[PDB]
RNA sequence: UAACUUCGGGAUAAGGAUUGGCUCUAAGGGCUGGCAGCCGACUUAGAACUGGUGCGGACCAGGGGAAUCCGACUGUUUAAU
RNA sequence: GUUCCGAAGGGACGGGCGAUGGCCUCCGUUGCCCUCAGCCGAUCGAAAGGGAGUCGGGUUCAGAUCCCCGAAUCCGGAGUGGCGGAGAUGGGCGCCGCGAGGCGUCCAGUGCGGUAACGCGACCGAUCCCGGAGAAGCCGGCGGGAGCCCCGGGGAGAGUU
C-alpha cells in the first residue's frame, strides 16, 4: 500500500498536529491538517450540565465571522442562558417580589396595631 | 453465584497487605463506594466526586461530608448540640 | 375558584416574549380542534416606556413614553397568572383569534392595543402593570 | 464557486461590472455558462440545446465568451 | 395528627378521585377542580411557593406533609415518589373536614 | 489436581490422553412478502476412510517435586569487578 | 526582593472653552478645563503547550501547501461610504375621482414567524456588570464514519499455455 508522510516540519502526535486522509483529484492520498473541535457555550445558571442549543460550536476566536443570529437565540439571556433556567428566574423575582410585598404589609398592619 | 466466602471488595488486593489490614480497609471501601440517598430529591444518585465532597446525579447539588462515609457522627451531633445551644441563645 | 378570566394579568414564561407583562383578551379553558389544549389570546407590551422624570422637556417625554406592543396566543403552561388585573377596554371585533391568518390585520389589532395601552399608562394607573420586571 | 439555478440572474451577474469572461463548457447531456467574476466562479447549467444556443446569442456584446474543448 | 391523616389519605384514594405530580397538578388548579393540594417536605422552594400562590389565587387549601416525598409516597401506597398531591373529590373521607 | 494457607491463593500444582490428510453430517443468522422465497459469514461438535504410529512435523514454545535460612510482597541500588 | 515601606494612570464616552483646515457645512487635527477610570505590577520565558486564515494539477539538475495555472480564504483599511438590500414606508379622517386612483390633515413606525424548544439575510445603542469559549487526567467497554485489507463480477494491458 501507499504509505505517506507529514506535510510540515512539526513531526510529533501534539493537539495541532492532528490529520485526517483525504484522496486527491491525481488519485493520491495525503494528510489534511484539521480544525481542533469546538464546543457550544454553556449555560451561565452554572448547574445544567448540557449545552446551549441555537449556537454553533466553533472555536471561539471564529465567532467575529458569524453573524448574531447563529450566535444567539431570540428570547432574553439568548445564547447566554437556558429556556427551564431563564423561566425559572422569572417565575423566582415575580413570587420574591409579592413575598417581600406580603411582609411590607404585615409589617405596616403589625405598626398600625402597636 | 457466590464467588468469595470471606473477602469482598478487597478480593482485589490478592494475598497481599495483610489480613488485618485487608479487613479494616473493606468496610471503608464499601462505605465510600455504596450510593446514598438524596436528602433533597429521594433518588439514590449520591456519589463521593473527591475526599469530603458528594454530588448528586439528578439534583446537581454537592455537599459537603465524610472522607468515606456521607455525614459522620461527629457532624450529626454538633449540628444538634449547634440547634440546642441556638434554641437556648433565643430562649 | 377558575381564574382565568379576561382582564388577568400574566407573565410570559417562554418563547420571544420572556419575561414580559400581558393581560388576557379571551380564554379558552378547552381546547379547539386544532390546539387540543387549554389556551388564551393575551395582548402584552414589548417595549415599557423609559422611565420619564421631572426636569425634562415636554417633546423628551412624550418621546420616551411610547410603548410598542404584541398579540398572541400562549399555553396556560406558558403563561403565569398574577393577582393584579387590568380592565382596558380593547376591543374584541378587531382583537380576536382570526387576525393570525393576516398580517394587516396583525398590525392593526397591535396598533389598537398601543394606542389604549398609550391611553392607560398616561393616566398613570397600574403602574405596576407598565414598570417593566427586573429578572 | 457558485452554482446558478436561473437564467435571468445569471444574465444580471454576466452584465456585473466585475465579470472578465464567460466560457461555455459543451459537454454531453449538458451546457456549463462560467462567468469569472471578482470572487466567484458562477456556473449556469441548463440541458437544453437551442436553449443554451440562444443565450449564447443573448449574452451581452462587451463581455469576452470564449467556447471550450 | 400524622396517624390520622394517613389514615384519610389511605380512604380519599381507596374511594375518591385525585391527582399526582407537579404538572398535573398544575391543570387540575388552573381548571379549579382541586379541593385541597398537599405538599411534601422536600419540594424545591421555588415549586412550593408557586403552588401557595396558585392556591391562594383559586381558594384552596395546601397542607404540608410532615415527610419527603419518599413516604408521601409510601403513604399514598404507591412504589414511587410523590411531592405534591391534589385531592378532587374527597369521596367517603373527611380530608377536607380536618 | 495435594500439603499448607493471610481463605484471596498454591495452580499451567503434580499426573494422563488427543492433535495429519480427505470425504461428510449437525448446530449456531439477515432481508422481503409457527409459512415461503432470496441471501449469506465465519466457528464448534461428531462420523467414515486413509498414510512405514505419522501429525503443536519448520518456526514459536514453563523441567518438576520435598525441605531449611533471609527479606512480607511490587520497587531501588555501587554508569566501568 | 517582585508587591513587598512608591504621589506606581499620560487613557477615555461625553460636555464646555480656544484655534485651524477642508465648498469654514460638519467633521478631523488638536491646545485647556469639567467628568469617568482597580490593577497585580516593567520586561523576559515554548520553532512539541495556547494562537484567525490554502488547497488541487503542472513545473527543476538541485526549490516547492513558497514558482506557473486554477480555485479559495483570513485580517486590516476605506472623507465623499462604491452600489444594492434592511431600517421603511402604514392607518384614520376629509375632498376629487362611477371606479382604478390621486390631493389635504392628523397619528404610528430602533424588524418579523412559531403554543413551545427555536427560526428568518440584516435587524440602533456608551461607561458598567455577568457568563462562555480558549481550558484539559488515566483506564475499560460499546457505537458511527473513513483509509487499508478481503470477496463476486465487467473492462484495458501483461505472464503461463
Ligand atoms: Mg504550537
Ligand atoms: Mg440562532
Ligand atoms: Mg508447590
Ligand atoms: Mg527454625
Ligand atoms: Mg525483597
Ligand atoms: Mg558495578
Ligand atoms: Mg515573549
Ligand atoms: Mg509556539
Ligand atoms: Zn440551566
Ligand atoms: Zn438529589
Amino acid at each position: 500500500v501507499q504509505r505517506l508522510t507529514y506535510r510540515r516540519r512539526l513531526s510529533y502526535n501534539t493537539a495541532s498536529n492532528k490529520t485526517r486522509l483525504s484522496r486527491t483529484p491525481g488519485n493520491r492520498i495525503v494528510y489534511l491538517y484539521t480544525k481542533k473541535v469546538g464546543k457550544a457555550p454553556k449555560s451561565a445558571c452554572g448547574v445544567c450540565p448540557g449545552r446551549l442549543r441555537g449556537v454553533r460550536a466553533v472555536r471561539p476566536k471564529v465567532l467575529m465571522r458569524l453573524s448574531k443570529t447563529k450566535k444567539h437565540v431570540s428570547r432574553a439571556y439568548g445564547g447566554s442562558m437556558c429556556a427551564k433556567c431563564v423561566r425559572d428566574r422569572i417565575k423566582r423575582a415575580f413570587l420574591i417580589e409579592e413575598q417581600k410585598i406580603v411582609v411590607k404589609v404585615l409589617k405596616a398592619q403589625a405598626q398600625s396595631q402597636k | 453465584a457466590k464467588r468469595t466466602k470471606k473477602v469482598g471488595i478487597v478480593g482485589k488486593y490478592g494475598t497481599r497487605y495483610g489480613a488485618s489490614l485487608r479487613k479494616m480497609v473493606k468496610k471503608i471501601e464499601i462505605s465510600q463506594h455504596a450510593k446514598y440517598t438524596c436528602s433533597f430529591c429521594g433518588k439514590t444518585k449520591m456519589k463521593r466526586r473527591a475526599v469530603g465532597i458528594w454530588h448528586c446525579g439528578s439534583c446537581m447539588k454537592t455537599v459537603a461530608g465524610g472522607a468515606w462515609t456521607y455525614n459522620t457522627t461527629s457532624a450529626v451531633t454538633v449540628k444538634s448540640a449547634i440547634r440546642r445551644l441556638k434554641e437556648l441563645k433565643d430562649q | 375558584g377558575k381564574f382565568m378570566k379576561p382582564g388577568k394579568v400574566v407573565l410570559v414564561l417562554a418563547g420571544r416574549y420572556s419575561g414580559r407583562k400581558a393581560v388576557i383578551v379571551k380564554n379558552i379553558d378547552d381546547g379547539t380542534s386544532d390546539r387540543p389544549y387549554s389556551h388564551a389570546l393575551v395582548a402584552g407590551i414589548d417595549r415599557y416606556p423609559r422611565k420619564v422624570t421631572a426636569a425634562m422637556g415636554k417633546k423628551k417625554i412624550a418621546k420616551r413614553s411610547k410603548i410598542k406592543s404584541f398579540v398572541k396566543v400562549y399555553n396556560y403552561n406558558h403563561l403565569m397568572p398574577t393577582r393584579y388585573s387590568v380592565d382596558i377596554p380593547l376591543d374584541k371585533t378587531v382583537v380576536n383569534k382570526d387576525v393570525f391568518r393576516d398580517p394587516a390585520l396583525k398590525r392593526k389589532a397591535r396598533r389598537e392595543a398601543k394606542v389604549k395601552f398609550e391611553e392607560r399608562y398616561k393616566t398613570g394607573k397600574n403602574k405596576w402593570f407598565f414598570q417593566k420586571l427586573r429578572f | 464557486p457558485r452554482k446558478i439555478e436561473e437564467i435571468k440572474d445569471f444574465l444580471l451577474t454576466a452584465r456585473r461590472k466585475d465579470a472578465k469572461s464567460v466560457k461555455i463548457k459543451k459537454n454531453k447531456d449538458n451546457v456549463k455558462f462560467k462567468v469569472r467574476c471578482s470572487r466567484y466562479l458562477y456556473t449556469l447549467v441548463i440541458t437544453d440545446k437551442e436553449k443554451a444556443e440562444k443565450l449564447k446569442q443573448s449574452l451581452p456584446p462587451g463581455l469576452a465568451v470564449k467556447e471550450l474543448k | 395528627s400524622l396517624e390520622s391523616i394517613n389514615s384519610r389519605l389511605q380512604l380519599v384514594m381507596k374511594s375518591g378521585k385525585y391527582v399526582l405530580g407537579y404538572k398535573q397538578s398544575l391543570k387540575m388548579i388552573r381548571q379549579g377542580k382541586a379541593k385541597l393540594v398537599i405538599l411534601a417536605n422536600n419540594c424545591p422552594a421555588l415549586r412550593k411557593s408557586e403552588i401557595e400562590y396558585y392556591a391562594m389565587l383559586a381558594k384552596t387549601g395546601v397542607h404540608h406533609y410532615s415527610g419527603n416525598n419518599i413516604e408521601l409516597g409510601t403513604a399514598c401506597g404507591k412504589y414511587y415518589r410523590v411531592c405534591t398531591l391534589s385531592i378532587i373529590d374527597p369521596g367517603d373521607s373527611d380530608i377536607i373536614r380536618s
